């Protein structure tokens, strides 16, 4: 056929390589053989501080519910994270970006001015909750893009992200967090702020 | 045609006027007095 | 161009899925959605439900390494004592992965008095012959053609029940092994199944 | 992430290939590498035999167009294939099948007996004509599967195929004209009359 | 198990996808589809239109094998006469695939009076254009960085119009390479690019 | 419940009566006169 002999056994066997990841995926839980005995070991000390961010998101959408209103208190916010020892892993900012806001993010965003502060220790925080609103809103609530020039405004006029950091976001493209195509659209949307302060800081 | 609703909000708000240190520093002081009294 | 649309379209859609694939798993480690943590949630359940089962099984394997050197019954039971997964079903899965290797035939007949004590009821023999399923039908498809013969053992030194052997040989199962490795160790042990339906029919 | 560095390596590699074959494919007709070059010169030497076939369906098509009571006569109909030199040619039966009929294929399938006998040679002409009957109704038109036991009656009655390959049809599994899923669906739909038949010839 | 749902619905849509490419690869002889008839019918005028075109070629990378052995400019025109490849635009895209090697910068400058003598119209230029596009940016990744020294020796001797060199540098085309490789290409082609915008707006 | 048109009239029209080997013959007859005339 149109493939030719040796893209047809390329694909074949990527097919089978495929069908046994689904089926040792499948069967994890009766799998006694070493290598899932080992691996289950492993997936525990390699994820042990990404169970701890985990709890914590789990905990806020739990308390809190679909409206974002139900929210623990920042104090309650802020004990849960010691107690789950995530103050110092700058991927906080990530869990809280993608947890603690819904439709009236605009509104929410401003109103945990102190405990971002305290959270936020350095720009790395900052990065990881930028990170984690470009998740928000280009992969999981595409509908919200629009809000990006208001999300920014809140952000600078109550100086929870610095504008180095805001400006990194808009400016330069991170593959840690989203696809390149998802974050060329976030760029796009947040553009109008973006021209703002590039002149703003022009104008100095 | 597009909304221009979400745009025309944010055009409207900006500005070069922010936080001020100070403000910012001052409600800090309030959450470090709900954190003592939480222990922390 | 030689593809076609049709093919063309779907090497595109493959390409496409596959890339995706790709980003889910270079951004896992910053995917706090609530799916992703559903998820991750979800294994830890399942890791945290076999910590007993992998303790004993690694034990198995590393004391052994040869099963010859396995450990004595005595010390098999000790262990799952100790490990508490004596009140278990999957022990019976743990054991058939982890006790035998290419001398099942005559080792599946070394430890009587042990799986009589250990294999309580019909679940913990149906949890056994999954594990038998999975070592010749995942981990050592050479040692199929012993099925019948390690069948034998089980019916003649009452390890397993001709219910549970019947099962294992006429229904398909999902959870242990795929419908294909089903398909494959049922035909492997027909020649002993017929010979069992038959007994049954004359009895 | 959950697949692993070796996994991942081997999805990566796997899309790069696919995506390589998608610009060379889009890009064949500006392709002047001595790679395209021979390859367009190896698609005219191997592919002879099945442009004649191509040739012949694509006349019944235009011929017919959508009503295949705009059928060329059976004498037309033959007259197209010895001119395309593809009478000595077994798929032949694959193409009839495939372009000879429509929802009305229960009453069409019946009226071109003499044509048939003369077209279908050997057993192995009757072969590809049910092979592409297993195409037109499992993967082209799963609509009229339904259908397949009154066509088997057809095909039986008025002797069109033989008894030994209406039951090969049925029986058995041949990867070379559909995928074992598709075949499985054909074989029960099938097995209505063939129970009859495996009964009829049981009897003798 | 430890993809969650989304990542094994996803390698399962992938396995399928693949699986139905390998199939319809399979049964493309047997397939008499419309569409598959179509598919083999478009792919047979592709190859007919590019029929002299590709016997050009082939003689070219043949009578070469080092281009310093390819045929004399006289012998080039004499078979594109004979082939009726004169009047097709496309001789450029043959042309710039298939005379030059790792000598480009110079070679491109051996052949002038050839190129003013097959190159008429803007047409044939586009066509050269996307031919050194091809050679730089698929075949002969290395070579890129000449690419500014190409363009200077095409611009000085007059064998390709300052508005079809600014096209190239300043247009992304999909038809003869992939996006990526034109933003590769404009990019390594911006020094002299940049050069022509200044002189065009000085003059 | 399923429609049972298509498997009813099967089962109705279920029968050995097979075409007569001579009448598939002589149907053959006239197609080759047909060719005859056209020089097959």
């Amino acid at each position: 056929g149109p493939l030719g002999s040796e893209l047809s056994r390329q694909i074949k066997a990527a097919a089978s390589t495929l069908e046994d990841i689904e089926v040792k995926d499948d069967e994890w839980a009766v799998d006694m053989s070493e290598e899932a005995i080992r691996a289950r070991a492993k997936e525990l000390e390699v994820n042990s501080e990404l169970t701890q961010l985990d709890e914590y998101g789990e905990w806020i959408l739990e308390q809190a519910g679909e409206d974002k209103e139900n929210l623990p208190s920042d104090v309650e916010l802020y004990k849960k994270a010691a107690e789950l020892d995530v103050l110092n892993d700058p991927k906080i900012g990530c869990v809280l970006a993608q947890c603690l806001f819904d439709e009236d993010i605009v509104n929410e965003i401003a109103e945990h001015n102190a405990f971002f502060t305290k959270i936020l220790v350095t720009p790395e925080y900052e990065k990881n909750f930028m990170g984690g609103i470009e998740r928000f809103l280009g992969l999981e609530h595409k509908d919200l893009i629009p809000l990006l020039p208001k999300i920014l405004v809140q952000l600078y006029n109550n100086d929870i992200i610095s504008e180095e950091e805001i400006m990194r976001f808009g400016t330069k493209s991170s593959k840690k967090f989203v696809p390149k195509e998802v974050s060329k659209k976030v760029r796009r949307a947040a553009k109008p702020f973006i021209t703002w302060l590039e002149t703003a800081e022009s104008d100095d | 045609k597009e909304p221009t609703d979400d745009i025309a909000e944010a055009l409207g708000e900006l500005s070069l006027k922010k936080k001020k240190k100070k403000t910012k520093d001052s409600s800090v002081d309030a959450f470090e007095k709900e954190l003592a009294k939480a222990g922390l």
